[PDB]
C-alpha cells in the first residue's frame, strides 16, 4: 500500500542542523510533488515547503527561506528536508504531504505519519473559522464555516478550496478537494457547498468515526494558508 | 460435405428472418429527421456559430 | 440435391426482400428538403494544435466532457490531451506499437487500444499510486482490431479483421457475445446513443445492425461498391452514416430499411476514413484521403465548407458530445480543434 | 500570467511529458526496421532461428545496431489493409527456398510454388507504399537446389529456358527472373543473397544491406545523391 | 559614363537575386540538422545582401558620402556575416561527412540540440574572428578630397596589412577549402567502398552521381572566392600602381564573391529532394 514513513525527529539545541527524510513507498514518487506541512503544539496546522516533479519548481514558507532545504532522491524514493538554526518556534510535527496536478486530480490526498522536532528553550491571503469548538450530538447534521479574505473563484471557474479532517491521534486526510468535489474513500455523507468567500461543510448523519478537527485551507496562490481549525466534540 | 448445407441453411433462415420486419415509407421518416433537425437547430454551436463570450476554444 | 433448392431459396428471398424494400419508397428525401433553407457557408478555423505525436496518428475520441481527448499513434504512445489549454495529462506507453484504435470510457476511468497484435488493452486512468497501468489484456481475436467502444465500465465491443464482433466482460476477460455475418474485414463499429443497438461495417461493402444481447441481425444494408471504412450514428439513433472507398458517403434509414442521401462529388476521387454527425444532424464531417475534410449538408446533400490544413491524409474525426468543436486527426501527426 | 498554481504545475507537468516523448523519439528513431516476409515456409523458420498471435517482433542487436523484424505470418486478411503501417521501414527482407520449383501447392495444380512467390514479390515490391523502400533477397536451400538439379531440369517452371541445367547458371537464371519483376528501378534496389550457410553470414549480409541503404538516404536528404 | 553604370548594375542585379533566393528559401524552411544548417546559411546570405547595396554607390560614384559610423557598421556586417557563411559551408561539409563515413557513432551525436548549439559557437566564432575590422575601421581621405570606406591600419607601417592579409586569407580560404576537399574525398571512397562489399548493381550510376555534386560545389566556391584572395595577395606581396582598370577587375572579382551567396542557396537547399517536397506546394 501507500506509505510515507518519516524519520529525523528528537531534541535539537538551538543553532543546531538536523536532516527530515521521508521514506516512501507503493506509488510512483517521481511524478508526484511533494509537500512539507508541520503542526505544532497548540493544534495548527502551517504550510514549510514544496518540492515539484523533476525539481524544477521549489517553494518556501516565509519564516523558513534562507534556513531550510528541501530535495529529494528519485532513484532512492526518498524526500530530504535539510533544517539549519533552529529556533523554539520550530518545534512542531513536521508532516509529508504526497500531491499530484493535472486537470481534475486530487492534491494533498495522502499524508505521513508525522515526526516530532523537538528544540529546547502582508499580501497573504487571511483563512479564518469563526467557530472553535461546536458540541452534538451525533446522528444530527453539522455545518461548519470557513471565509477568505480574498476571492478563490479564479477566472478558469475554479474555486480552489480544500477541507482536511484529523482524528485524534491520527495524520489528516483529504474531504473536499475543489469545494464541491469528494475525495476518494470518505463517505457520501460529506458535502461542501460555497461561493466566492464564504464556504460550508455539511455533515450529514453524524457518526463516532467523524469526531476530530476540522482544516479549511487554499491552494490559489503561494504560500498555502490554512485555517484554525473547528473541533468537533462529544 | 454437410458445412456448405448448413452455411446455405444459416443464410437462408438469417434472409427469411430479415424479410419480416414491418418497414415506415420513406416520406415519414425523412419527415422525422426534418423535424429533428429543426428542433435542435438552436443547440447547434457548429450550424450556428455562438458568441466569443460563450466559446471555450476562444 | 439440396444445396441448389437453398440457393434458389435464398435469391427469392432477396427478390422479395428488394421488392418490399422498393415498394415502401413514394419521395427521396431530395424531394421534401428541397423547399427548406440552404445552410450556407461554413467556415470554421483552427483554434488548436495538439502537438508531441512522432508518427501517424491512426485514432482519436473524446470524452463525455468535452474537454478530454485521448489519441493513438504508430510511435506505441497513448496520448491524453486538455484540449482547452492544450496541455498533457498522460502518455501512456504501448506494448505494441501498431495500434489501430482507441476509446475513452463513458465515465472517464478506462482507456482501451487496439490494433495489429490481435489484444484489446484496458488501462486503468485513476489508480492510487499515480500510474497508468493495463487493467485487462482481452484476447481472442484471431485478426487485427479495426475498432472498439465501450459500453460501461464493464462491458467493450470490439471489431477485428477476421469477419467478427465481439462483446466483451471486462471482469473476467471472457466474450461474452459473438457477432458472426459478415463475409468480410470489419472495420467500423458505432453505438447507439440508448446502448441498446450497434452497426458495424465491413470490407464486404455492407452494414449490418445488431443487438447487444441477443447476439443477432435484425437488417443489412447494401449500396456501396467498396470497402466501408467509418460508420457513425445519427444523434436521435433512427439512422446512420457510412463511408467508403468510392469517395461517396450514404445516409441510411433504419425504420424505412432503405438508402436515404448519397454524398459525392464529380471532383472527389479518393476514399474517405472518417464520418461524424453534428450534435443537430444537419452537418455530416468526413475525412478524406485528399488530406483535407468536407461538411456535408446531410439534408440538401450540398458541400457547406471544408476543412483544409493538413498535410497528410486525415485519418479520424471527432464532435464533442456538446457539439462545440470537432477534432481532426492526421498523418502528419497533428490534431487540430476547429469552430 | 493569468495561471493559477495548479494551472503552472499542470503546464510543468506537460513540459516532462514532451521532453520523455522527444527522447524515446531518438531511441525510435535510430533502430532498423526490417519487415520481413515470404511464401507458406520457404526460409521462415531457418531465418528466425539463425538469432540463436498476429505480428511477431524479434530484437536482436549486431555491431552496435538494434535491429527491429516484423513478421506478418499468421495475419490472414486483407493485406491492403494493414500494409500502409510499413512505410517507413528501413527495408524489406524476402524469403524465397530454391528447391520448390518442382513442388506444388497441392490446392491449385497450375499454380507453381516458384510462380507463386514471384507473384507475391511483384505484388510487394510494386506497391504504391514502397516505392522508395529496398528489398533483401534471400535465396534458401541451395544444397537441395543442389542435389535435385541433377534429377530434374529447370524447363519444368521456365519453358522458355535455353541453358544448361547446372547449378549455377540456373541460380543466375533464378536471380534474374526474380531481379526483373522490380519496374521502379530508378528508385530503389534489390540485393540478393544465398542464404544456404551454417555460418553466420545472413546477419553480416543485413548488416552490409542496411549500411547500403542508410548512406543512400543520407546522400538522398542531403541532396548528393 | 557607362563603365560605373554597368558594374553597379552588376552590384544590384546580384543584390536582387541573392535577396529573392534567400527570402524564399527561408519562407519555405520557417513558418533536422540539414534544415537547421540551411537556415542558419540563409539568414547569413540574406544579411550579407542585405549588407551589398551600400558600396555600390562606392563603385558607382568615387567617394563614399556616408559619414563614418555607417561605413564601420556595413564592413561589421559584411566581415561577420562573410564569415559566418563559409563556416556553415564546412559545418555541412562535415556533417555530410559524419552522416555518410560514420553513420553509427555520428548517429547519435547528432541531435537537433548539438546542431543549435554548433549554429550558435559559429556565430560567436565568426563575431570573435573579424575584431581587426571592428578596431580599425574608418576613412581614408584621399589627397584630391575624397573618402573610400576601407581598413585605416594604424602607422605607416605595411607590417599590419601584410599579417592580416596572410590571416584572412588562410583562416577564410586555406583551412575550409581543405577541409571540404577531405571530406567530400571520404565520402566517395566509402560510398565507393560500401557499393563493393555488398556486391549491388547500378555502383556506376552513384558513383557517377555523387561525384558530379561535389565537383560543382568546389567548383562554383574556388572560382568565386580565389580570385579575391589571388588580387589582394598579388597587391601585397609586389608593388602595383593604381589603374582604372585594374580597381574595375577589383570591383568585378569583389560582386562575384558575393555571388558565391547568391549562388549556394540553390545549391544547398534546391536541389535536395527534401526541400522539393515543400517547395512543391508552392510552386
Ligand atoms: N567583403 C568584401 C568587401 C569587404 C569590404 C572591403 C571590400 C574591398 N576591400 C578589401 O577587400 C581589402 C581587404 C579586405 C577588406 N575587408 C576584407 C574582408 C575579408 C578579406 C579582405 C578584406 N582589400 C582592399 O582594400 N583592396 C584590394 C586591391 C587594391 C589594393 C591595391 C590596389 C592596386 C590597384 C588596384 C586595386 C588595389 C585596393 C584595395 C571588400
Amino acid at each position: 500500500d501507500v506509505q510515507l514513513v518519516e524519520s529525523g525527529g528528537g531534541l535539537v539545541q538551538p543553532g543546531g542542523s538536523r536532516k527530515l527524510s521521508c521514506s516512501a513507498s507503493g506509488f510512483a514518487f517521481s511524478s508526484f510533488g511533494m509537500h512539507w506541512v508541520r503542526q505544532a503544539p497548540e493544534k495548527g496546522l502551517e504550510w514549510v515547503a514544496y518540492i515539484s516533479s523533476g525539481s524544477g519548481t521549489i517553494y518556501y514558507a516565509d519564516t523558513v527561506k534562507g534556513r531550510f532545504t528541501i530535495s529529494r532522491d528519485d532513484p532512492k524514493n526518498t524526500l530530504f528536508l535539510q533544517m539549519t538554526s533552529l529556533r523554539s518556534e520550530d518545534t512542531a510535527m513536521y508532516y509529508c504531504v504526497r500531491s499530484i496536478y493535472y486537470y481534475g486530480s486530487s492534491p494533498f490526498d495522502f499524508w505521513g505519519q508525522g515526526t516530532t522536532l523537538t528544540v529546547s528553550s502582508g499580501s497573504d491571503i487571511v483563512m479564518t473559522q469563526a467557530t472553535s469548538s461546536v458540541p452534538v450530538t451525533p446522528g444530527e447534521s453539522v455545518s461548519i464555516s470557513c471565509r477568505s479574505s480574498k476571492s478563490l473563484l479564479h477566472s478558469n471557474g475554479n474555486t480552489y478550496l480544500y477541507w482536511f479532517l484529523q482524528r485524534p491521534g491520527q495524520s489528516p486526510q483529504l474531504l473536499i478537494y475543489r469545494m464541491s468535489n469528494l475525495a476518494s474513500g470518505v463517505p457520501d455523507r460529506f458535502s461542501g457547498s460555497g461561493s466566492g468567500t464564504a464556504f460550508t461543510l455539511t455533515i450529514s448523519r453524524l457518526e463516532a468515526e467523524d469526531v476530530g478537527v476540522y482544516y479549511c485551507m487554499q491552494h490559489l496562490e503561494y504560500p498555502l494558508t490554512f485555517g484554525a481549525g473547528t473541533k468537533l466534540e462529544l | 460435405n454437410t458445412a456448405s448445407i448448413a452455411q446455405a441453411r444459416k443464410l437462408v433462415e438469417q434472409l427469411k428472418m430479415e424479410a419480416n420486419i414491418d418497414r415506415i415509407k420513406v416520406s415519414k421518416a425523412a419527415a422525422d429527421l426534418m423535424a429533428y433537425c429543426e428542433a435542435h437547430a438552436k443547440e447547434d454551436p457548429l450550424l450556428t456559430p455562438v458568441p466569443a463570450s460563450e466559446n471555450p476554444f476562444r | 440435391s439440396e444445396l441448389d433448392q437453398l440457393r434458389q431459396e435464398a435469391e427469392q428471398l432477396k427478390n422479395q426482400i428488394r421488392d418490399a424494400r422498393k415498394a415502401c419508397a413514394d419521395a427521396t428525401l431530395s424531394q421534401i428538403t428541397n423547399n427548406i433553407d440552404p445552410v450556407g457557408r461554413i467556415q470554421m478555423r483552427t483554434r488548436r494544435t495538439l502537438r508531441g505525436h512522432l508518427a501517424k496518428i491512426y485514432a482519436m475520441h473524446w470524452g463525455t466532457d468535452s474537454r478530454l481527448l485521448v489519441s493513438a499513434s504508430q510511435d506505441g504512445k497513448l496520448i491524453i490531451w486538455d484540449s482547452y489549454t492544450t496541455n498533457k495529462v498522460h502518455a501512456i506507453p504501448l506494448r505494441s506499437s501498431w495500434v489501430m484504435t482507441c476509446a475513452y470510457a463513458p465515465s472517464g476511468n478506462y482507456v482501451a487500444c487496439g490494433g495489429l497484435d490481435n489484444i484489446c488493452s484496458i488501462y486503468n486512468l485513476k489508480t492510487r499510486e499515480g500510474n497508468v497501468r493495463v487493467s485487462r489484456e482481452l484476447a481472442g481475436h484471431t485478426g487485427y482490431l479495426s475498432c472498439c467502444r465501450f459500453l460501461d465500465d464493464n462491458q467493450i465491443v470490439t471489431s477485428s479483421g477476421d469477419t467478427t464482433c465481439a462483446l466483451w466482460d471486462i471482469e473476467t476477460g471472457q466474450q461474452t457475445t459473438t457477432f458472426t455475418g459478415h463475409t468480410g474485414d470489419v472495420m467500423s463499429l458505432s453505438l447507439a446513443p440508448d446502448t441498446r443497438l450497434f452497426v458495424s461495417g465491413a470490407c464486404d461493402a455492407s452494414a449490418k445492425l445488431w443487438d447487444v444481447r441477443e447476439g443477432m441481425c435484425r437488417q443489412t444494408f447494401t449500396g456501396h461498391e467498396s470497402d466501408i471504412n467509418a460508420i457513425c450514428f445519427f444523434p436521435n439513433g433512427n439512422a446512420f452514416a457510412t463511408g467508403s472507398d468510392d469517395a461517396t458517403c450514404r445516409l441510411f434509414d433504419l425504420r424505412a430499411d432503405q438508402e436515404l442521401m448519397t454524398y459525392s462529388h464529380d471532383n472527389i476521387i479518393c476514399g474517405i476514413t472518417s464520418v461524424s454527425f453534428s450534435k443537430s444532424g444537419r452537418l455530416l464531417l468526413a475525412g478524406y484521403d485528399d488530406f483535407n475534410c468536407n461538411v456535408w449538408d446531410a439534408l440538401k446533400a450540398d458541400r457547406a465548407g471544408v476543412l483544409a490544413g493538413h498535410d497528410n491524409r486525415v485519418s479520424c474525426l471527432g464532435v464533442t458530445d456538446d457539439g462545440m468543436a470537432v477534432a481532426t486527426g492526421s498523418w502528419d501527426s497533428f490534431l487540430k480543434i476547429w469552430n | 500570467c493569468t495561471l493559477s498554481a495548479e494551472d503552472k504545475a499542470a503546464v510543468e507537468r506537460s513540459k516532462m511529458i514532451d521532453r520523455n516523448l522527444r527522447e524515446d523519439g531518438e531511441k525510435a528513431a535510430r533502430e532498423v526496421k526490417l519487415l520481413l516476409l515470404g511464401a507458406g515456409e520457404s526460409g521462415k523458420n531457418t531465418i528466425v532461428k539463425q538469432m540463436k498471435t498476429g505480428i511477431v517482433e524479434t530484437h536482436f542487436t549486431f555491431k552496435d545496431l538494434h535491429f527491429k523484424m516484423f513478421d506478418v505470418g499468421a495475419q490472414r486478411s486483407e493485406r491492403k489493409k494493414w500494409i500502409h503501417c510499413f512505410e517507413g521501414v528501413t527495408a524489406i527482407i524476402f524469403c524465397v527456398a530454391l528447391s520448390d520449383y518442382d513442388l506444388v501447392l497441392a490446392e491449385d495444380e497450375e499454380m507453381n510454388r516458384m510462380h507463386a512467390s514471384m507473384k507475391l514479390f511483384d505484388s510487394i515490391c510494386n506497391n504504391k507504399w514502397f516505392t522508395d523502400t529496398s528489398i533483401i533477397l534471400f535465396l534458401n536451400k541451395k544444397d537441395l537446389f543442389e542435389e535435385k538439379i541433377k534429377k530434374s531440369p529447370l524447363t519444368i517452371c521456365y519453358p522458355e529456358y535455353a541453358g544448361s541445367n547446372t547449378y549455377e547458371e540456373a541460380a543466375a537464371y533464378i536471380q534474374c527472373q526474380f531481379e526483373d519483376l522490380n519496374k521502379r528501378k530508378d528508385t530503389k534496389e534489390i540485393y540478393t543473397h544465398f542464404t544456404c550457410s551454417t555460418d553466420t553470414k545472413n546477419v553480416q549480409f543485413v548488416f552490409d544491406a542496411v549500411t547500403d541503404v542508410i548512406i543512400k538516404n543520407n546522400l538522398k536528404d542531403c541532396g548528393l545523391f | 559614363l557607362t563603365s560605373n553604370a554597368v558594374l553597379t548594375f552588376i552590384y544590384f542585379v546580384v543584390c536582387i537575386i541573392g535577396l529573392c533566393g534567400n527570402t524564399l528559401v527561408i519562407y519555405v524552411i520557417l513558418r533536422t540538422i540539414t534544415n537547421i544548417y540551411i537556415l542558419n546559411l540563409a539568414i547569413a546570405d540574406e544579411l550579407f545582401m542585405l549588407g551589398l547595396p551600400f558600396l555600390a554607390m562606392q563603385v558607382a560614384l568615387v567617394h563614399w558620402p556616408f559619414g563614418k559610423a555607417i561605413c564601420r557598421v556595413v564592413m561589421t556586417v559584411d566581415g561577420i556575416n562573410q564569415f559566418t557563411s563559409i563556416f556553415c559551408l564546412t559545418v555541412m561539409s562535415i556533417d555530410r561527412y559524419l552522416a555518410v563515413v560514420h553513420p553509427i557513432k555520428s548517429a547519435k551525436w547528432r541531435r537537433p540540440r548539438t546542431a543549435k548549439m554548433i549554429t550558435m559557437a559559429v556565430w560567436g566564432v565568426s563575431l570573435l574572428v573579424i575584431l581587426p575590422i571592428m578596431i580599425y575601421a574608418g576613412l581614408r581621405s584621399n589627397q584630391w578630397g575624397r573618402s573610400s570606406c576601407t581598413i585605416n591600419w594604424p602607422g605607416e607601417s605595411g607590417a599590419w596589412y601584410t599579417g592580416f592579409i596572410i590571416y584572412t586569407f588562410i583562416l577564410g580560404f586555406l583551412v575550409p577549402l581543405t577541409i571540404i576537399c577531405l571530406c567530400y574525398l571520404f565520402i566517395i571512397i566509402k560510398v565507393k567502398s560500401s557499393g563493393i562489399r555488398v556486391g549491388s548493381s547500378k555502383r556506376k550510376k552513384s558513383e557517377k552521381k555523387v561525384t558530379r555534386m561535389v565537383s560543382i560545389v568546389v567548383a562554383v566556391f574556388i572560382f568565386c572566392w580565389l580570385p579575391f584572395y589571388i588580387f589582394n595577395v598579388s597587391s601585397v606581396s609586389m608593388a602595383i600602381s593604381p589603374t582604372p582598370a585594374l580597381k574595375g577587375m577589383f570591383d568585378f572579382v569583389v560582386v562575384l564573391t558575393y555571388a558565391n551567396s547568391c549562388a549556394n542557396p540553390i545549391l544547398y537547399a534546391f536541389l535536395s529532394d527534401n526541400f522539393k517536397k515543400s517547395f512543391q506546394n508552392v510552386l
